[PDB]
């Protein structure tokens, strides 16, 4: 003859429940972007300007070495 | 596109065991019937569903 006891919500209330969309922005600008991909593109050609000179140097001093050693 | 099926489908399997706790059966549970429904909830249901939504 206890209390009746079904499944009920608790006293009060439940906490309210999300439903709404949740995309955040979460990114850098394009200007920055950009920039950043043209510094890197500048840097990759001095450092390669360099390097195919010295190549070239290096490839010219062995062909001076197979013209000493020719005749 | 693959991934999200696997994603919802371990909701849908809790989903389930939400059914089969209601009825006993996960899919064809019929619960729900012309004069109401066939029996009350058990007695910690309707917490578990909050923590689910």
């Amino acid at each position: 003859a206890s209390k009746v006891k079904q499944d009920m919500p608790p006293p009060g209330g439940y906490g309210p429940i999300d439903y709404k969309r949740n995309l955040p922005r979460r990114g850098l600008s394009g200007y920055s972007m950009f920039a950043v991909g043209i510094g890197t593109l500048l840097f990759g050609y001095w450092s390669m300007m360099k390097w195919n000179r010295e190549r070239r140097r290096l490839q010219i001093e062995d062909f001076e070495a197979r013209i000493a050693l020719m005749p | 596109a693959m991934t999200p099926f696997f994603w919802m489908f371990e909701e849908r399997e809790k989903m389930f065991e939400f059914y089969e706790r209601v009825s006993g059966a996960r899919m064809h549970a019929a619960y729900i019937r012309p004069g109401g429904v066939h029996q009350d909830l058990p007695l910690g249901l309707l917490d578990d569903i909050y923590e689910f939504s």
